[PDB]
């Protein structure tokens, strides 16, 4: 019985754009 | 006044040889660049426009034309790839570090906000911003004796763009970094904003998402309490980067385990696993997969805490994935508990919802649910009950499933399930 680790993101970049 | 401009206008303002000229241009571009749908980014990059407003950025004396420019700059950053280079090409990230220290907040605001938007490109600009010696400014932002005292969305930016410095891997951010903004984390971690909470907590769950000195780095803060505390939150923006990172310090050692288990966090999983927001399910049940492939004491207060109806609870009812973890969660269980524990489970109805697991299409799920299966005979035959349990299976239907299964594509399904068929049925 091993330890799983979290699948990996999906979401590569987080950037905000201010309106 | 500088509404709906043309790019040429905006490109003949700024080409001009007056700073006021230029100031209005700029806030033209500032503008266009923050309108809602589709700035024309690619446009005012082609135009040449990102070397003058980066040499605007260091205009002291024009305080305006300073945080227009790195309004647009923000933007541009704001979007693809490609055009957050543009801006990093164009010499930006030293400039708004040095904007950093601007005795005007909303220009210290904005240039925190464009480095969060360069450093969130990835690992690469991350680690550049890193290197032009960003951290010491953003800290030194927040080096006062109360928090409460910044104006809420200045902080809010600050730790989003903290965050974005603990984000992504290959590579994780360099351990000094890690080291040098981990004490601000965890005073964020105990602040009262329920976005700057959600966004520390986020910035842990980067932290421990990791080898197993990333985790112990984390929890030597003790922060841990504190995780637990926001695991039980009622904003699910908080719930949900809290669960990631128990999660991720699950799955370390099993003294890092036992630190989330002391921490009381075993007594939110009730509602956890019964959250009606299926990724709070489905990662509620990961942790607790990570939690009972621990040691047989850890498996006990599982439990104690009454959880073990619940991940029955789970497996017979749920999404499809989060069934996936639950199942992974009792091979888990079934691999390391004592043969009392494994009787517990089976007295309370794994079997069914087990064996009715196994009409799944995916290999993966049934081979995890023989591997199960298969300790859990185990541990009838320490018993010399494995004809009761026999039993047990075929009434629920699953003997059928496991002699189907002997004719299933994949060897390892073939194979368990025809051991399964000649040694207890």
């Amino acid at each position: 019985a091993r330890k799983r680790s979290h699948s990996p993101t999906k979401k590569l970049r987080y950037v905000k754009r201010r309106f | 006044g500088t509404v709906n401009w043309s790019v040429e206008d905006i490109v003949k303002g700024i080409n001009s040889n007056n700073l006021e000229s230029q100031l209005q241009a700029t806030q033209a571009a500032r503008k266009l660049l923050s309108r809602e749908k589709q700035p024309p980014i690619d446009n005012i990059i082609r135009a040449g426009l990102i070397p003058k407003f980066v040499s605007f950025l260091g205009k002291t004396d024009c305080s305006p034309i300073q945080f227009e420019s790195a309004w647009a700059l923000t933007n541009i950053a704001s979007g693809t790839s490609e055009q957050t280079k543009a801006v990093v090409d164009g010499g930006a990230i030293p400039a708004f570090i040095s904007l950093l220290a601007s005795p005007h907040a909303h220009i210290s605001e904005q240039a925190v906000w464009a480095l969060g938007n360069i450093a969130g490109d990835g690992s690469a600009f991350r680690d550049l911003v890193i290197k032009h010696g960003a951290i010491d400014p953003l800290l030194a932002l927040l080096a006062v004796p109360d928090l409460s005292t910044l104006a809420c969305g200045y902080l809010r930016n600050l730790t989003w763009t903290l965050s974005n410095l603990c984000r992504n891997k290959n590579p994780a951010p360099p351990l000094d970094a890690v080291e040098q903004i981990l004490p601000t984390l965890v005073r964020l971690l105990h602040h009262n904003d329920p976005e700057v909470l959600a966004d520390s907590c986020w910035a842990i769950s980067y932290l421990t998402d990791g080898p197993n000195e990333r985790i112990e780095m984390v929890v030597k803060k003790g922060v841990v309490p504190q995780l637990v505390k926001l695991l039980g939150a009622t904003e699910l923006p908080i719930v949900t980067p809290a669960l990631r990172a128990i999660g991720n310090i699950v799955t370390g050692t099993d003294e890092q385990t036992q630190k989330v288990i002391d921490a009381g966090a075993l007594a939110v999983f009730p509602s956890l696993l019964t959250n009606p927001k299926t990724n709070i399910q489905k990662e509620a049940t990961w942790t607790m997969s990570n939690i009972t492939a621990g040691r047989q004491d850890q498996i006990q207060q599982v439990v104690n805490h009454g959880l073990v109806p619940f991940l029955v609870g789970v497996l017979s009812k749920a999404d499809f994935k989060t069934q996936k973890e639950a199942a992974w969660a009792i091979t888990n269980y079934t691999s390391g508990g004592t043969v009392e524990q494994i009787v517990y489970l089976v007295h309370c109805g794994i079997i069914e919802p087990l064996m009715n697991l196994l009409s799944a299409k995916d290999t993966k799920i049934i081979q995890v649910i023989l591997d199960a299966i298969s300790n859990i005979f185990q541990a009838a035959e320490k018993l010399g009950e494995t004809e009761k349990l026999s039993i047990m299976i075929e009434e629920c239907g699953g003997l059928d499933k496991i002699e189907a299964l002997q004719r299933h594509e994949n060897e390892s399904v073939y194979k368990a399930s025809l051991n399964l068929i000649e040694k207890y049925f």
